[PDB]
RNA sequence: AUAUUGGCGAGAGACCGAUAGCGAACAAGUACAGUGAUGGAAAGAUGAAAAGAACUUUGAAAAGAGAGUGAAAAAGUACGUGAAAUUGUUGAAAGGGAAGGGCAUUUGAUCAGACA
RNA sequence: CGUGGAGGUCAGUGACGAAGCCUAGACCGUAAGGUCGGGUCGAACGGCCUCUAGUGCAGAUCUUGGUGGUAGUAGCAAAUA
């Protein structure tokens, strides 16, 4: 944890950047099937296994 | 929306609906049957009395 | 019974039941909920029975709403009736 | 009027329901022979349902006649109907369920013209 | 933007009625758990107190 | 496909388990785990006598 | 000349039709699980066109009732059809520690057909 | 008797409504089943002669899914409020 290595921090940064709900303008595109972020993650709710 | 059975004139009638409504179904069936066929103002008064514990909803089924 | 062997119990209940049964039946018959006689002009014996058609002609002649006519079926009956009227128009 | 026939006797007017078709929804009313070795229905005990057997076969002189006294024939068009032109006292045309209303009025016109009896003339007609 | 908010709200119905705490709850419950069907308990120790 | 219905890793749960003894998928966390696996009667299992 | 369950490009089928066909018709080897080797799903259908219900009104709001679009909301992003189990309401009926089933008939309800 | 697909045929049925589903409305068959009426539906489907088969379920502590009674019940009484 605190006193990380950089590799872990880079993967956590990617996880933070992916911690995004769906942008609304996506839903308005033609022939859109994506409705929710199916790959959404939460810290208490599913661990990322490093 | 399609209502359930209906046996009254639509010009002289009014409808209300609540769907997917998060309240216990058994208790709601008991309280709705307590005011079936009642006069509307009398039914509202009775329900306000039920909140006030002066009268109770009879639980039949 | 075993406490009142000298009163009819089953027979009294059956008399009461037949009385109440046909009082209820006569109440239904007087309100006209029963279907009319086969010879009546209001009967449909030998003719197709349709809830949709009956509601359509009841709305045209101008309530019961458990028996409901959909706007889809109402439009279909209007279209079919236009066809039938055109057929009678070519007949006459 | 129809071709003369005796009384139409049905030796078993009730339908032969399946054994426990009433007890269970999963058991349909379509008749099935009870194949159990200890089936009281198959062993034909007293007080159980009757099973189909050839003794209930209808009279040959009357086996396919409707109560009106005609054998029912399914017609889909005028061409099918005209095969009963010479058999009008022995056959009554029934209009298939999927014939549309306009084709039905054509069929009724031809049938009345030839005198062929039509079983369900009321049909899809909502004149 | 109102249409977007309406569609986003009208989508979550099935996930909410499964109490899915949002988009991040994809916990799956197995069809049967083999530890629950212990077997023939009473010989030796058993699988739970 | 001859691998149709066979690719699953599953084994029977044994006797005395108050369940039918059909092979059930191992592992966990997927809903597929614990389900009948190989038989023709089973959803996802092989067909009886795969067409050759 | 031979082999070819791989790769690349094609053409077919008396094949399967969303519990089927590859595990995967869909952001499927995904989600998820396991320290790990590995295991591994569920999930297609509004409508021709979003025209996805402006506006009024009740409600804190979800929504409701009107209105409206649409051929049809008996198509309202729970969306083609919409079975059964199971349930609500209405109408009828039965019920003195089963219910169901067989034969027959009462009663009530319902209902088809025919012209010397 | 019934079902999926194939060859032939009825110049078969079908948006004036195919299939499907619902229906104490009807008819034929000893039966498997077949036929018709009404409602619903909305785009395909039958008869006959044949061909073919992944062809018919009440069960297998069957498989997958859904749903009940239990039941508004057990219960939500550890950590002073």
């Amino acid at each position: 944890a605190a006193q990380k290595s950089f590799r872990i921090k880079q993967k956590m940064a990617k996880a933070k950047k992916q911690n995004r709900p769906l942008p609304q303008w996506i839903r308005l595109r033609t022939n859109n099937t994506i409705r929710y972020n199916a790959k959404r993650r939460n810290w208490r709710r599913t661990k990322m296994n490093i | 929306a399609r209502y359930g059975a209906t046996s009254t004139n639509p010009a002289k009638s009014a409808s209300a609906r609540g769907s997917y409504l998060r309240v216990s179904f058994k208790n709601t069936r008991e309280t709705a049957q307590a005011i079936n066929g009642w006069e509307l103002t009398k039914a509202q008064k009775y329900l306000e009395q039920v909140l006030d514990h002066q009268r109770a909803i009879p639980f039949r089924r | 019974s075993k406490n009142s062997i000298n009163r009819p119990k089953l027979t009294s209940n059956l008399h009461h039941k037949v009385h109440s049964l046909n009082k209820k039946r006569a109440q239904r018959e007087r309100a006209g909920l029963l279907k009319p006689a086969r010879s009546s002009v209001n009967s449909k014996s030998g003719e197709i029975k349709s809830v949709a058609l009956d509601l359509y002609f009841q709305n045209k002649k101008n309530s019961i709403t458990t028996r409901t006519l959909s706007k889809k079926r109402a439009k279909k009956i209007e279209r079919n009736l236009k066809y039938a009227t055109q057929r009678k128009l070519l007949v006459d | 009027a129809s071709l003369p026939h005796p009384k139409i006797v049905k030796k078993h007017t009730k339908k032969f329901k399946r054994h426990h078709s009433d007890r269970y929804h999963r058991v349909a009313e379509n008749w099935r022979k009870q194949k159990g070795i200890d089936s009281v229905v198959r062993r034909r005990f007293r007080g159980n349902i009757s099973q189909p057997k050839i003794g209930y076969g209808s009279n040959k002189k009357t086996k396919f006649l409707s109560p009106s006294g005609h054998k029912t024939f399914l017609v889909a068009n005028v061409k099918d109907l005209e095969t009963l032109t010479m058999h009008t006292k022995t056959y009554a045309a029934e209009i298939a369920h999927n014939i549309s209303a306009k084709n039905r009025v054509v069929i009724l016109a031809r049938a009345k013209a030839l005198g062929i009896k039509v079983t369900n003339p009321k049909g899809r007609l909502a004149l | 933007r109102s249409k977007a908010d309406r569609m986003a709200k009208m989508e979550r119905r099935e996930r909410n009625r499964h109490a899915k705490q949002g988009e991040s709850d994809r916990h799956n419950a197995v069809s049967l758990s083999k530890h629950l069907f212990s077997g023939k308990r009473g010989v030796g120790k058993t699988d739970f107190r | 496909s001859e691998k149709a219905g066979h690719q699953t890793s599953a084994e029977s749960w044994g006797t005395g388990r108050a369940v039918a003894r059909i092979p059930r998928v191992g592992g966990g966390g997927t809903g597929r785990s614990g389900q009948g696996a190989f038989g023709n009667m089973c959803r996802g299992g092989r067909m009886f006598a795969p067409t050759k």
